[PDB]
């Protein structure tokens, strides 16, 4: 290079040489001097000098600001109100562009991490992924998405491609094993089930407008060319793809990863998958 | 006059023996050793302060937690002084609020 | 016969890479004894200085706890009663005898309890670094390489009296693969002298580089540094730590 | 400096070392187990868990014993707790 | 405010703020313009509306509440169904 | 009690990976998103712009004091001057002034004033960086 | 001067005796035995039923 040739003529780098880069040290101030220190920068003689004013906030005996505007749960419940992490169209096109997420092979939220395309926090009340529609237009793609919800016009993004997508739901104990699976298998506790959604959500997720996880596979149909007729395009037999044998495929609730069955125990170190055999923990386990 | 008279004896370092010469050594362990040790597992010193920084307040209250419960009755009494100093002068004192 | 060797891992294609000898240690005149190349991004970075300086200074300051303790005004033996009343005698008035005023009592403003100055910069700023070390002991004709640190005879009158024939310098770091592996004569040798310093490849480090003058790697060892520093860029953000088992990181 | 064994360990440590050392196992086990005493001066949650109204969640509670003085004249008769 | 907990070290929030504003992911602060609920009888109706309002905080303000709470309350928040999601940012600000 | 299965295959497809892969070999560009990979062999100019770890441009937009807005062209590699020149040359007729501008060509980086994120981005796809 | 040996992690299951008073309270019982499975096999002599 260039550098590297006035390097050759100039004396060894050692210890002794080196520099701190301009600007980033700046100096230090100490109250010494007529400048710095006759007073330190503390002003006359009063409370503030001496390191004694009141808290924070404190106006006087003035009623404060912030007491003397009325209370409104402005954040009332926040530590449950549910979170989403948008999953933009745009988004999923640029991941499956450049190779992070695999379109032939179901999307489900673990491929979606594994990619590093969304960051999923389970400790602060995320939930999972929510599509949008942003980027609706320019979206070309044949994936099978799994989601934890979806606006219409996603649906419909996913569909007029020949794609299916479907909205689950994960438990906040849940989500954290398929956000982060291989801690998981490294703690050593047997995988557990799914939960089921609490009371205000199973009307979304068992019903076909949603794509829900566990409304009646056989309402769909009606749905998808619903959306079609209303959306303006022709709703693409997906039965006939080349590989529609893995659009189909789908988790069942009570599973969280796709080829595992509640109650297995993954042993990374040998390479092995231990079940159990006891009776009581089959049941316990498939219900 | 504050000032001495004959010169000190000198004081000779060796900047070549083992501590020197060998400084540094293993603080790369972790990019270099496929991260199974992480550089602040060589920090030798106080258990309640490898590898952790923090203000006077912080430190004590850290020592505290950690080996609170075998130090000496009148160390601990002491610590538990100045944790009490300074929580009030860290949150009551000063310039700026 | 030559004892050629290629950069495994992919270069840029608008950048060519670097070259150097393979010299040997089993004879006096056994330099270019082949002729090494080495990837451009490990040996011919930026130079940067400044980094290696942020690199250094960490290096010496994230290992340090200060044990300097002294006593403040209320942990110094007795104190507690005021010597005069306030208002009757002439003297200054006073409450204690162990104010940092007066003789034997405390420091108001010292040195407190262990203190750590633990800071971590950013793995990528190190490894550059890294880099950025090597390059510049390669630009400064300061960086060798050899086929291996073997050696005739364990007397380190040869190993010293081979350095002086080179122009090496005052003090050679000298850097193997694997602690277990390295040669009997080369150990036997630098146990006894104080400025050559053998080190596996694990323990490479800007400031006992910037330290020594002279830096002599062996071929695996280039292998090793080029696998392992070219790992850092073009890898991920890390979802977890890096300790813990990924598909393609042994 | 630090002592090498906390401030509560030195009771157990005790029970191993002089007189102590010999006595039966199981008058050391009855003597280390505790137990906590059925509840008298208080209503004990009946439950793991419990859904309070002012949020409407799912919080967990817990049952912390009241403290009870038995002065030496108990010691006598049979106060039952 | 207190700048460090006894048992964590910790800066710590003042609740009395939680309870009155919502802070706008990118700055802004917003309350409920006191004098509202009460005393409704002998306000004229063009105060009574005026009153409604959601306001904004001025400079000093938005900087003291800052102040009192801390980075968790400040966080880019996702909620489902959230009034207020298009006033997370500012569009088109000239300076 | 237990047997063991080893099977495996569905954990593996859950191990995330560390290095960013190499996008796959698309046939027409820009891609859906707009995504073109840089040309072969590289284009015949003093200098050169790296790509990212993922693959993009480096053109990054930047603010400070909430009213300095500014771009950076981040991993520029051998003569920056020439592309300060050439920067200028591009940027003048829009702005309608010369755009004033800083090098730093010890970081490797040109800095300059205003957003200029997409203009930059495109200008250097077109000389095939 | 050959650099001292490397800093190497502990190798294998780390099994603390249980008679000791230091060993603490969460250093025995089943999450530890779990995760000394987990992490290193059946080298690490757990009886996997126990999981
Ligand atoms: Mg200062
Ligand atoms: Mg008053
Ligand atoms: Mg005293
Ligand atoms: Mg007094
Ligand atoms: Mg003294």
């Amino acid at each position: 290079a260039r550098a590297l040739d006035l390097l050759r003529g100039l004396p060894r780098v050692s210890l002794a040489n080196l520099k701190p880069n301009p600007g980033s040290k700046k100096p230090e101030r100490r109250p010494r001097g007529r400048r710095r220190g006759r007073k330190c920068g503390r002003g006359h003689k009063g409370e503030r000098q001496r390191g004694t004013r009141p808290r924070l906030g404190f106006e006087g005996g003035q009623t404060p600001f912030y007491i003397r505007i009325p209370k409104y749960g402005f954040n009332e419940g926040h530590s449950f109100r549910r979170q989403y992490k948008p999953l933009s169209l745009n988004r999923l096109q640029y991941l499956i562009d450049l190779g992070r997420v695999d379109p032939s092979q179901p999307i489900d939220l673990t491929q979606l991490v594994n990619g590093r395309g969304v960051t999923i926090q389970p400790l602060k009340r995320d939930y999972g992924v929510q599509l949008v529609e942003e980027g609706a237009d320019t979206f070309t793609a044949k994936v099978n998405i799994e989601v934890q919800l979806a606006s219409e016009l996603a649906i419909a993004a996913i569909e007029k491609n020949g794609g299916v997508v479907t909205t689950a739901f994960y438990d906040p104990r849940s989500l954290d094993i398929v956000c982060k699976p291989v801690p998981f298998f490294l703690r050593g506790q047997p995988i557990p089930k799914r939960m089921l959604p609490p009371e205000e959500l199973v009307p979304y997720y068992t019903d076909a407008k949603n794509r829900g996880y566990l409304a009646d596979p056989a309402k769909f149909p009606e749905a998808r060319l619903e959306l079609a007729r209303k959306y303006g395009y022709i709703l693409p037999d997906i039965t006939k793809d080349e590989l529609f044998k893995m659009l189909c495929t789908r988790k069942d609730p009570r599973q969280i990863f796709f080829g595992l069955a509640p109650g297995w125990v993954v042993n990374m170190a040998d390479k092995k998958i231990l079940k159990p055999t006891d009776e009581n923990l089959l049941k316990y386990y498939t219900s | 006059i504050g000032i001495r008279l004959t010169l000190p004896p000198p004081k000779v370092v060796d900047r070549w023996n083992e501590k020197r010469a060998m400084f540094g050594v293993y603080d790369n362990i972790g990019i270099l050793g496929n991260f199974e040790k992480h550089p602040k597992e060589l920090i030798r010193g106080p258990i309640w302060l490898r590898g952790w920084k923090g203000n006077e307040l912080q430190r004590c209250i850290r020592k505290r937690k950690m080996v609170g419960s075998r130090m000496f009755a009148d160390d601990l009494h002491n610590l538990n002084k100045r944790i009490r100093y300074l929580y009030k002068h860290f949150n009551r004192h000063g310039k700026f609020r | 016969e030559p004892v050629l060797r290629k950069v495994e891992l992919p270069v840029p294609t608008h950048r060519r890479p670097v070259q150097a000898w393979v010299e040997s240690l089993r004879g006096f005149e056994q330099e270019r004894v082949g002729l090494a190349d080495l990837h451009p991004d490990v040996f011919a970075t930026a130079p940067r200085l400044d980094i290696l300086h942020q690199v250094a200074m960490w290096q010496k300051n994230f290992k340090r706890i200060s044990y300097a303790k002294t006593k403040t005004r209320a942990e110094v033996r007795g104190g507690g009663r005021k010597p005069w009343p306030q208002k009757g005698t002439g003297r200054a008035r006073h409450g204690s005898i162990r104010s940092p005023l007066w003789r034997g009592g405390g420091v108001a403003h010292g040195p407190r309890g262990p203190t750590s100055y633990y800071y971590m910069l950013p793995m990528k700023v190190r490894a550059l670094g890294l880099k950025v070390a090597l390059t510049v002991k390669l630009a400064q004709d300061d960086l060798h390489i050899m086929d291996s640190l073997e050696l005739p005879t364990g007397d380190p009158q040869y190993l010293t009296e081979l350095a002086h024939y080179r122009r090496w310098g005052d003090s050679v770091l000298l850097v193997d693969l694997t602690h277990e592996e390295m040669p009997q004569s080369i150990v036997e040798a630098t146990s006894r002298l104080k400025t050559f310093n053998l080190i596996p490849a694990v323990g490479l480090n800007v400031h006992s580089m910037l330290k020594h003058q002279t830096l002599v790697l062996t071929l695996p060892t280039v292998a090793f540094l080029e696998d392992k520093l070219l790992w850092q860029d073009s890898r991920y953000r890390p979802l977890y730590p890096f300790s813990l088992p990924y598909s393609d990181f042994p | 400096p630090l002592h090498k064994y906390p401030v509560w360990l030195w009771k157990r440590l005790q029970l191993r070392e002089g007189i102590c050392s010999r006595l039966p196992g199981h008058y050391l086990r009855s003597l280390e187990e505790e137990r906590t005493p059925t509840p008298v001066h208080y209503r004990p949650h009946g439950a793991k868990f419990k859904i309070n109204p002012k949020n409407g969640q799912r919080e967990r509670v817990e049952d912390v014993p009241i403290p009870i003085y038995f002065p030496p004249e108990s010691q006598r008769g049979l106060w039952g707790g | 405010l207190t700048y460090f907990s006894a048992r964590k070290g910790k800066r710590k929030t003042v609740k009395a703020v939680i309870d009155r504003f919502l802070r706008l992911h990118c700055g802004l602060w917003v309350r409920r313009k006191a004098g509202y609920k009460k005393k409704l009888w002998k306000k004229t109706p063009a105060r009574k509306k005026r009153l409604r309002e959601f306001v904004f905080c001025n400079k000093t303000q938005s900087k003291l509440l800052d102040k009192m709470t801390t980075s968790f309350w400040k966080r880019r928040n996702w909620y489902v169904d959230d009034p207020y999601q298009k006033y997370h940012d500012r569009t088109n600000l000239k300076v | 009690f237990v047997e063991s299965v080893d099977e495996y295959q569905f954990v593996e497809r859950l191990l995330p990976a560390t290095r960013i892969p190499d996008p796959p070999k698309h046939e027409h560009y820009p891609t859906p998103s707009g995504w073109q990979p840089p040309r072969d062999p590289p284009p015949n100019l003093p200098y050169f712009v790296r790509r990212s770890r993922m693959h993009n441009i480096p053109v990054y937009k930047d603010i400070t004091h909430g009213n300095r807005q500014m771009t950076v062209i981040r991993k520029v590699e051998g003569d920056i001057w020439a592309l300060q020149k050439d920067v200028e040359d591009f940027l003048s007729p829009l702005l309608g002034k010369t755009p004033v501008t800083q090098v730093n060509e010890v970081t490797g980086t040109l800095r300059i004033k205003g957003y200029f994120d997409q203009e930059l981005k495109a200008w250097l796809l077109e000389k095939g960086f | 001067y050959r650099a001292r040996p490397p800093p190497r992690r502990r190798p294998g299951p780390r099994w603390p005796d249980p008679e000791d008073l230091l060993t603490p309270r969460w250093q025995l019982g089943p999450r530890y035995a779990a995760k000394q499975f987990a992490r290193y096999g059946a080298a690490s002599g757990v009886v996997p039923g126990s999981l």
